[PDB]
RNA sequence: GAUGAUUUAUAUACUUCGGCAUACGU
RNA sequence: ACGAGAACACGUAUGCCGAAGUAUAUAAAUCAUCA
């Protein structure tokens, strides 16, 4: 058995946004904030959400019950065939590059995007306070895919690149329609934890 | 305790929704969720603090829209949430939390 | 004359017949045994036990009051103290018999199960062998007692044996969790005046049988309860083997006897290294 | 079915996209001389006069006020402690132009920056603004399945030298200019975003004719109406109202007008559009619709536009004409 | 549990606090609310400096609106703002800061209500 | 001859499960009770388990087909042995600080932790529930060591704290490798409760 | 008979998060709740749930049935050929400087991240409550291993180590594949807390 | 000729669901 | 010279699998106030 790590970093090209948890709703100020961490307050991406987006795009692209292929790749819960999801997607962590860059530049980790909704029947507005991650925020992601199959592996990346490259053309996070969640993966190293396995000539764009 | 006053009131407290009674519920969890973490029965300053920001939150719901406004006071909220600080005991706080669970489960029949 | 009180801090396995029932009580011989091996272990004089000394068998106490085995002249098994006066002369009322049996529970039995691992202790590879022991798990202040006869220095004799006992522990399983008590001395006056009473009757305190020349002339005019009584020689030097003591039959306490007889204390053992004595010498307590 | 557009917005007009940031008087200085403002940042501003002690004066000049209670600007101060502009540099975030219409500057909206501080198109208010023409087109907001599909992405970065800020006129009798400036992306600026459309339950053709027939009911029904108003004479003469008929037209940001932004004035008749807008900004705003007898010949009343002196031109707040390119 | 009183106390038949409309508390407000997300972005009880010279210069918008109107100069007199903030300052305690904050929005919160 | 006490107290480092079996039976419920009182339903332990586990600890300290040593303090009830144990390990019982204390802040006596087992055939998981002792738990020990011959003490206690030692390294109770029945001793007075022999010169820990 | 005890700090990556039992019918707060200590109601870490992801890692390293090293390290129970399990794993606690560090400047000790599950049909979104604990967290590990017979343990400890990485690569507890459980081993020392086995030569990490 | 001033401050939804609910050894 | 003595209710077992805090939503409307 072995298993490989797909080491890459998130850059928000559109302020990214997913909802946190019971925050501290005040009266004037954030409406609905971003997750973040705890241990440093820093923004962060949660795995989940990335597994449900990469999901929810390779079923598109390949169903259109569940999908054979979607289900090799992201778990197949089911009475009869339970198969290991193979991508353990992480939680992708804001960078020490990102923090250093902003404290450098006196820029905010995060922006506060004042949207509305204007109901135009009275045009009577809603002021709605939200922020985002700020573009250029760099969050690292560490992948990691199991080799259940040793004949299955590069199938099984030719999704995984779609499930990555349509997912630079495609958002991240709440109200992605809008313009949020925008997002280009960079340096995405391809490196082997467990196994034997030979990831070289593997490749993620 | 909570099933007669959500029964009684189409008609559900005039032009109540799940949403309003949900965003009230967060506050609540958060300071339910926040108590489980302690270990002691008398609540902190910091506890008091939060609890008296979670009547702030509640005025202002109540004076932006006339809904939550005439659902909490039909449901004695304002006093009992001022008694769960009089009384100052981590099991009636946690017996408030529930009455309002029930309130917003009996609001989801 | 004394009354010797004992509280268990620990449940206790007051077996009859098998390892998995446990009573309640252990009868005058058990406690005798009890005496003489801790007297053994100290390596103080036995001639006391075996010539001055009576006992009687362990009756329950509900954390004031005492009891005593019923006399036989329906459902109840033990009389408190204060209703002697009444039930020999026939003025208890079957009522009061029941209301007695549902209010008096010195402890609750328990059922342990447990399990032997010394196959797997040399084959890994067998399994455990499970067993149960019924053990008697005694309510707080709740206990046993009995009442002891005989001179003050044979008295301060059995009071330092006692001493020892307490640490030694009663009944069976007692190197596993069992037996161990711990006594006090405290007179009753109640206890004192069923002592000192007088009757044409004899009831009977301690699992007793008389000698082969005194047991023509002790059944007569009697009604009671005969009990068998074994088990094995629990000595470290009677046998290479363990053996089963020869069995040996005995009036069980709360027995009636018209004319009283002294008692005896048997010996019960084959040729072994050492004799092992059944205790027969009866309270009575008319 | 996944299509991807390069949509190209060209302004026309001077757009805002708000951020209620409504900075005051005393977060800017404006050089009546340069026709520009410098926009300070309040922690180096308030170092600034605490390092020499200038504090404890600026707070008996803002209360106890020196005379006038609200004309008490920046520049008042700085001419009190007579301290020279040519060293303001060292806490002044940015410059800018200033556009009036009337002389100093009454309040300076601030609009929509990212974290970067940076300028881009917001990708829900355009989608908005598209919305807003489909809705007129058929009326049907009710379908929340079908903008799922539509995706709108925010706009690149714009320079900050492409930047000026535009003071509101309100044309109803003459051309009235308003007590605010908004800062604006200035005209003929071409903002490139991506509209994606999934399943073609819109094609780009309905979706111009869309834009297109908004516009047509927006100038048949209402702006025509200003062409008698001496004031909206005056503005079209100065080139403020283009006929721009059977076009692609859009109304972005803050400032466009009531109709630009609703789809009252499409869905209706032009009166009974007319009478049912008076009634429902008669609900809104008493300040003026309350003291209204009698419906005028236009529902905004007065058309909102604004002014540039470095042309002598004036243009009106919304137009911006929206191109697609498939990719 | 100071505002509760003084906004129940100048409120009748309407005018609220001799003429505070909530459009202007929301613009006192929105530098609170500004400075609240950045207290919240910080994970250090000890104020930076430069958010503590942020904090002078939301008193000096509050004397600003003050000397501007006078509606917004008695509702920073008759709740005591000022000293309050003093006390932020000198503190040096983020909890303080996050303190006054929710005491500032319980006045709008009692204003609305 | 003496006897020698050896009170003291044992602290439940972490869950403690001592199977008892006859306590529940239905569908939901506890699959494996902890041993407790029938009335009193404090959990205990019993000393036959303490016993057996300080046996087994030191047959495999001194054997690594029997060593005189652990017969002697247990017991040698064989064909042609047959001892009496030096050594009456007493059941332990909740000391009564402790009941207090769980009392006082609410602190149940005895955890109901959960348990998967799942399968390497389908991996449809199965639930598991294992009643054990609330970790921090302290019960009292009161180890009777009769003194039979007088020059063994100071050999026997050392072998009894080794047992001691072995049992605060190695768990007691059921289900201790999955990590459970952790124990330490602490509070330990070795006196003299009937003879005359010194007992301040040991030392059991 | 030595008893090696491998003991050493184990920090949250993302969020841990081990489910609990039945709880209450809580109807919108703490839909799954981490398991926690009872004593100081602090997140604990299981050593069953440490044991069995080792044993599913190990068995699943080896034979791609019971593999015999795994079978060895954990437990053989089978009809004829049982060995006892010789690796006793326990379970975790908060460290003393992670309980302080975390309380020194507020930080909480769990994280409550919300989660959805829209759907494919209607996209009804179904939010999720999870408890994970706050990253960062130091969990005290004090693994024990009985040394039954010398001439292999070093191997064993090979294969422990081999274990401990995959536990480096992959998840504890529930949701890991959605970026949760992801945990690394520390300031980890081998000493012989009972016995005389050296091993000063053993290396964990 | 100066000056801005009011109104909304998030609204409507979903609030966990599906599966295994202990087995095998004395 | 204790129906007694010797005797761990013990061994294996992941609260685990699948699941996006998501959907919809223009920071917008008003143009007036004071000398």
């Amino acid at each position: 058995y072995s298993k490989i790590k797909i080491s890459g970093t998130i850059e928000v090209v559109t302020g990214l946004h997913i909802g946190g948890g019971g925050e501290s709703s005040m009266i004037g100020a954030i409406d609905s904030p971003v997750v973040r961490d705890l241990q440093t307050k820093l923004p962060i991406i949660p795995g989940s959400s990335i597994k449900g987006k990469m999901r929810n795009l390779l079923a598109k692209h390949f169903g259109l019950q569940d999908d054979e292929r979607v289900l090799r790749l992201f778990g197949s819960s089911e009475k009869g065939n339970i198969q290991r999801a193979r991508l353990q997607i992480s939680d992708a962590f804001f960078s020490e590059k990102t923090k250093e860059h902003f404290a450098q530049n006196d820029i905010a980790y995060t922006e506060t995007k004042f949207e509305n909704t204007i109901n135009r029947l009275t045009a009577v507005a809603n002021p709605r306070q939200i922020e985002r991650v700020t573009r250029g925020s760099e969050f690292d992601f560490v992948f990691i895919y199991n080799v259940d199959e040793e004949s299955q592996v590069e199938d099984d990346f030719e999704n995984i690149e779609k499930a990555i490259h349509l997912l630079e053309n495609d958002y991240l996070g709440g109200g992605g329609t809008r313009g949020n969640g925008r997002i280009q993966f960079k340096d995405t190293n391809i490196e082997t934890v467990v196994g034997e396995y030979d990831s070289t000539n593997l490749k993620i764009k | 305790f909570a099933h007669e006053v959500v029964k009684s009131n189409q008609v559900l407290f005039n032009g109540l929704t799940t949403s309003k009674l949900r965003n009230l519920m967060e506050q609540v969890n958060r300071l339910y969720t926040i108590a489980f973490n302690s270990n002691e029965d008398q609540l902190n300053e910091e506890f008091i603090d939060e609890l008296e920001y979670l009547k702030i939150k509640f005025y202002y719901e109540a004076g932006r829209e006339k809904s939550v406004d005439e659902f909490l006071k039909k449901t004695l909220m304002f006093p009992i949430i001022d008694r769960v600080i009089k009384k100052e005991s981590k099991k009636f706080f946690l017996d408030y939390c529930k009455y309002f669970e029930a309130l917003v489960a009996y609001a989801k029949y | 004359t004394k009354v010797f009180k004992l509280s268990f801090k620990t449940p206790v396995h007051f077996g009859k017949k098998r390892l998995s029932d446990g009573e309640m009580t252990i009868t005058a011989d058990t406690l005798f045994s009890a005496l003489f091996i801790e007297t053994l272990q100290l390596g103080k004089d036995t001639d006391w036990l075996l010539n001055d000394l009576i006992i009687s068998d362990t009756f329950p106490y509900e954390n004031e009051l005492y009891y005593l085995p019923k006399p036989l002249i329906k459902k109840l098994k033990y009389v408190p103290v204060h209703h002697y006066n009444q039930y020999l002369n026939g003025e208890l009322s079957a009522e009061d018999a029941t209301d007695l049996n549902d209010i008096f529970n010195i402890g609750y039995f328990s059922l342990q199960t447990k399990v032997s691992l010394i196959a797997q202790e040399t084959d890994s590879s067998a399994d455990s062998e499970p067993y149960s022991v019924g053990t008697f798990t005694f309510e707080p202040e709740a206990g046993l007692y009995f009442i002891a006869k005989g001179s003050e220095e044979t008295l301060d004799h059995l009071n330092n044996i006692m001493t020892a006992l307490q640490y030694s522990g009663l009944g069976g399983k007692r190197n596993a969790g069992y037996g161990q008590f711990e006594y006090e001395i405290i007179n009753n006056q109640q206890l004192s005046k069923l002592l000192n009473q007088n009757g044409k009757h004899s009831i009977l305190l301690s699992t007793a049988m008389a000698k082969k020349e005194e047991i023509e002339s002790a059944l007569k005019e009697a009604r009671y309860i005969l009990t068998k009584r074994s088990g094995f020689v629990q000595s470290t030097n009677y046998s290479e083997m363990l053996v089963k003591k020869s069995d040996f039959y005995s009036f069980s306490s709360g027995s009636v006897f018209k004319n009283i007889f002294n008692g005896d204390i048997f010996n019960v053992g084959h040729n072994g290294k050492h004799p092992v004595y059944r205790y027969a010498k009866p309270l009575w307590l008319e | 079915t996944i299509k991807n557009y390069e949509v190209v917005i060209k302004t026309l007009g001077p757009i805002h996209i708000g951020s209620g940031q409504v900075m005051k008087k005393q977060d800017y200085i404006y050089d009546f001389y340069n026709s520009k403002v410098y926009m300070i940042n309040g922690n180096k501003l308030v170092k600034f006069l605490k390092r020499k002690n200038l504090l404890y004066t600026y707070q008996n000049f803002l209360r106890y006020p020196p005379k006038n209670p609200r004309e008490n600007g920046l520049k008042d101060y700085l001419d009190a402690q007579n301290v020279k502009q040519s060293e303001w540099e060292a806490f002044v975030s940015y410059s800018e132009k200033v556009n009036q219409g009337k002389k100093p500057l009454n309040d300076l909206h601030l609009m929509v920056r990212d974290g970067q501080n940076k300028v881009y198109l917001p990708g829900s208010s355009i989608k908005g603004a598209i919305k807003t023409t489909l809705v007129s087109k058929y009326n049907n907001e009710k379908n929340k399945d079908i903008y799922s599909k539509i995706k709108v992405s925010d706009s690149k970065p714009i320079d900050e030298s492409n930047l000026a800020i535009y003071q509101k006129i309100d044309i109803n009798k003459s051309e009235k200019s308003m007590p605010l400036y908004r800062e604006c992306i200035d005209v003929n600026t071409e903002i490139k975003f991506k509209l994606t459309i999934e399943d073609e339950i819109y094609s780009i053709n309905e979706i111009e004719q869309s834009i297109q027939d908004f516009y047509k009911n927006y100038y048949d029904k209402w702006l025509v109406g200003f062409k008698e108003t001496k004031g909206g004479r005056r503005f079209a003469l100065e080139g403020g109202i283009p006929d721009v008929l059977n076009q692609n037209i859009l109304f972005l940001g803050a400032g466009t007008g009531f109709v630009s932004k609703t789809t009252h004035y499409q869905l209706k008749n032009r009166k009974q559009a007319k009478q049912d807008s008076f009634e429902i900004l008669t609900k809104k705003f008493r300040g003026t619709y309350g003291k209204m007898k009698e419906i005028p010949s236009n529902v905004p009343v007065a058309l909102k536009g604004t002014t540039n002196q470095s042309r002598h031109t004036s243009y009106q707040q919304g137009m911006c004409k929206v191109s697609f390119q498939e990719l």
